[PDB]
């Protein structure tokens, strides 16, 4: 997260990291066995960890999960991203507390102008390398589907949509893929791609959850 | 014998906002390099360990 702010540890308890021997993206708790990520945060032996504010020091307070399964969504295209999401069940349900709890599905999808968090331990610059220690935070505002579209000709589908500023300066970035976009206490956005992170006319691009909460309802019903 | 093309392509971080640790050969420094990879969209100057990168594209400076 670049130009955010330190959440505060646990502010955001439905905020996990997923772990191949170190952070690799976000996700989200839906519910207590299931987690929403990106598509291509798609690896072998991932382990969830819930509860976590400092990635690298060892609290006490946390849960390791492993995932017993990894489903992406089968339209997705790594080519232009389009229906870049994944669902990640864990081996047992984690045990809900006020630092891991779930997040709601939305029933309808967010408007334009509509203020959101987003929140992860991706880089916190624009270029070289300030990874953060501890959870970061972003408010920002959905974008018009136009002005996303003028941002980046050609790329945009159906299932994206554009959130953060324009002038610059305030985005997500390498290592925040996965994570959670939350409007109004509703998961409307996975951290997806853009062109770079915090540079002028390039925002943040996301995944359009709303458009996915029928296949999120049956892919649990049926694993 | 002439080094493999690709040792002259750039560094790709592409568009996906994962954290993929790669290397890299930096035809500007001449060495493998490691940098951050987005988890899309990469070329072929993008490897998983420093020895696979300097098996490719040997140390220039």
């Amino acid at each position: 997260i670049v130009g955010g702010y330190t959440c505060g540890a646990n502010t955001v308890p439905y905020q996990v990291s997923l772990n191949s021997g170190y952070h690799f993206c976000g996700g989200s708790l839906i519910n207590s066995q299931w987690v929403v990520s990106a598509a291509h945060c798609y690896k072998s032996g991932i382990q969830v960890r819930l509860g976590e504010d400092n990635i690298n020091v060892v609290e006490g307070n946390e849960q390791f999960i492993s995932a017993s399964k990894s489903i992406v969504h089968p339209s997705y295209n790594s080519n232009t991203l389009n229906n870049d999401i994944m669902l990640i069940k864990l081996k047992s349900a984690a045990s809900l507390n006020s630092r891991v709890a779930s997040i709601s599905l939305p029933t309808s999808c967010a408007s334009a102008g509509t203020q959101c968090l987003i929140s992860g331990w991706g880089n916190t610059k624009s270029s070289g390398t300030s990874y953060p220690d501890v959870l970061k935070c972003l408010k920002a505002p959905i974008l018009s589907d136009s002005s996303c579209k003028s941002a980046y000709p050609g790329q945009i589908t159906s299932n994206m949509f554009c959130a953060g500023y324009l002038e610059g300066g305030k985005d997500s970035c390498q290592g925040d893929s996965g994570g959670p976009v939350v409007c109004s206490g509703k998961l409307q956005g996975i951290v997806s791609w853009g062109s770079g992170c915090a540079q002028k006319n390039k925002p943040g691009v996301y995944t359009k959850v709303c458009n996915y909460v029928s296949w999120i309802k049956q892919t649990i019903a049926s694993n | 014998e002439a080094e493999a093309s690709i040792c002259s392509e750039p560094k790709k971080v592409g568009r996906c906002k994962g954290y993929f640790p790669r290397f890299y050969f930096d035809s500007e420094t001449g060495k493998c390099t490691p940098f951050i990879y987005g988890g899309c969209g990469g070329n072929g100057n993008n490897f998983e360990t420093l020895h696979q990168c300097r098996a490719i594209c040997r140390a220039l400076g």
